């Protein structure tokens, strides 16, 4: 295998190169929001990001070594986690706002337009605030997102041992970045821990949002693409 | 049998 | 905060002394299971374990420094994670079974007696298998259970809220120092130390997931009038719907 | 709230 022989510097480069583009939303900003429109914007966006997430996943070292069925399971398990950590990252330098896209920057109070949404916004905003107080770096972000891809579904499965080897390499890469940034050993271990404990909160937010998305589908507040229904269906 | 994800992956 | 001045060895020892007892279920072995009786056993057990968890949390360094309202939120957020990690710890030495209690050891085929349960059993069993593969040690288990308590609800008013958060993060950083200390003492290399720290903390993402799922499932049993929940449990459960 | 009381003991 070829992902097990990458260097720390080369793991970063490969992740930085695999990054998806930042997509714009269709939103016409001359008109205000309804509950149906906002939700349509969110799901339309997510549906387009999902296509590029598949391309990005295939470029994550070691992912391409897994069976097609295993790749499917991992992406089904983690897809909304991946979208949310994306969201939280780009919202990092906009305190109080979620940057869904460059032309869709939503205040905390705009989550009230959709029933049950503001609770989700609040958790997203507190995670972004956390990123900001840690001063999360781009190189660290691409490592965390990759970890989510490989970790979240790994226990719901040789296939497992390869993933855990690739995960160890990514741990090595995170530590390498912190050792390069001048952190002491004790500070490296502490930061590594702090960063990974955020993945617990991101899991919580995905689980909550999967439920909200389900409710919005049942109540029929908005039509969902076939791809999105399928990713939603995998969790139930 | 024909999940969209499946066919998006094997491209 | 005297807890911030604890060595690693004093942290371990305090956490080990704080451990709750292993409780018995009220399982009558000469009656047939139903969906209702099995859920009854699990919630009766959960309810009695909660009282011992409240007193364990008080013994976790730094926890008593927090305000009463923050202690409430932390436990309300994390109660089922904590119960579940206990259960997966207890089930380490019993492949294919969940030792809810010494008199309540269930396999996945018994989980099927309650609708929707077998999925959750399967996640719990696979986590126990991960624990066994890793050869998770009790000292590491008590550190993880404490991290769940402090971290899970930590992100849910200037100085006031901020310095409660700072304090929690200082305690969390001490538990990290303690885990590394343990692995170093056990003779793991510098690289193995950070790799294992990572592998252990990624399990908390899986435990969070299982708690989210179990809270949904419990809510559903409640809403179908399958089992009467004690007022404590009703309050704990209702914390997640508001 | 029960939890609140139990924590005071
Ligand atoms: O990049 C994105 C695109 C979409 C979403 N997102 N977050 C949601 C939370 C609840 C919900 O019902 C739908 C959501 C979407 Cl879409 C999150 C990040
Ligand atoms: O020590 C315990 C005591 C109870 C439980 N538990 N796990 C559950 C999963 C679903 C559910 O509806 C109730 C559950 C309980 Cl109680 C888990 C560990």
């Amino acid at each position: 295998s070829l992902a097990l022989s990458l260097t720390a510097d080369q793991m970063v480069s490969a992740l930085l190169d695999a990054e998806p583009p930042i997509l714009y939303s269709e939103y016409d900003p001359t008109r205000p929001f309804s509950e149906a429109s906002m939700m349509g914007l969110l799901t339309n966006l997510a549906d387009r990001e999902l296509v590029h997430m598949i391309n990005w996943a295939k470029r994550v070292p070691g992912f391409v070594d897994l069976t097609l069925h295993d790749q499917v399971h991992l992406l089904e398990c983690a897809w909304l986690e991946i979208l949310m950590i994306g969201l939280v990252w780009r919202s990092m330098e906009h305190p109080g706002k979620l940057l869904f896209a460059p032309n869709l920057l939503l205040d905390r109070n705009q989550g009230k337009c959709v029933e049950g949404m503001v609770e989700i916004f609040d958790m997203l905003l507190a995670t972004s605030s956390r990123f900001r107080m840690m001063n999360l770096q781009g190189e660290e972000f691409v490592c965390l997102k990759s970890i989510i891809l490989l970790n979240s579904g790994v226990y719901t499965f040789e296939e497992k041992d390869h993933i855990h080897r690739v995960l160890d390499k990514i741990t090595d890469t995170l530590i390498h970045l912190m050792a390069k940034a001048g952190l002491t050993l004790q500070q490296q271990h502490q930061r590594l821990a702090q960063l990974l404990l955020i993945l617990s909160h991101i899991r919580h937010m995905s689980n909550k949002g999967m439920e909200h998305l389900y409710s919005m589908k049942c109540k029929n507040v908005v039509p969902l693409s076939d791809l999105l229904l399928e990713m939603l269906d995998a969790h139930r | 049998k024909h999940k969209i994800l499946h066919r998006l992956l094997q491209d």
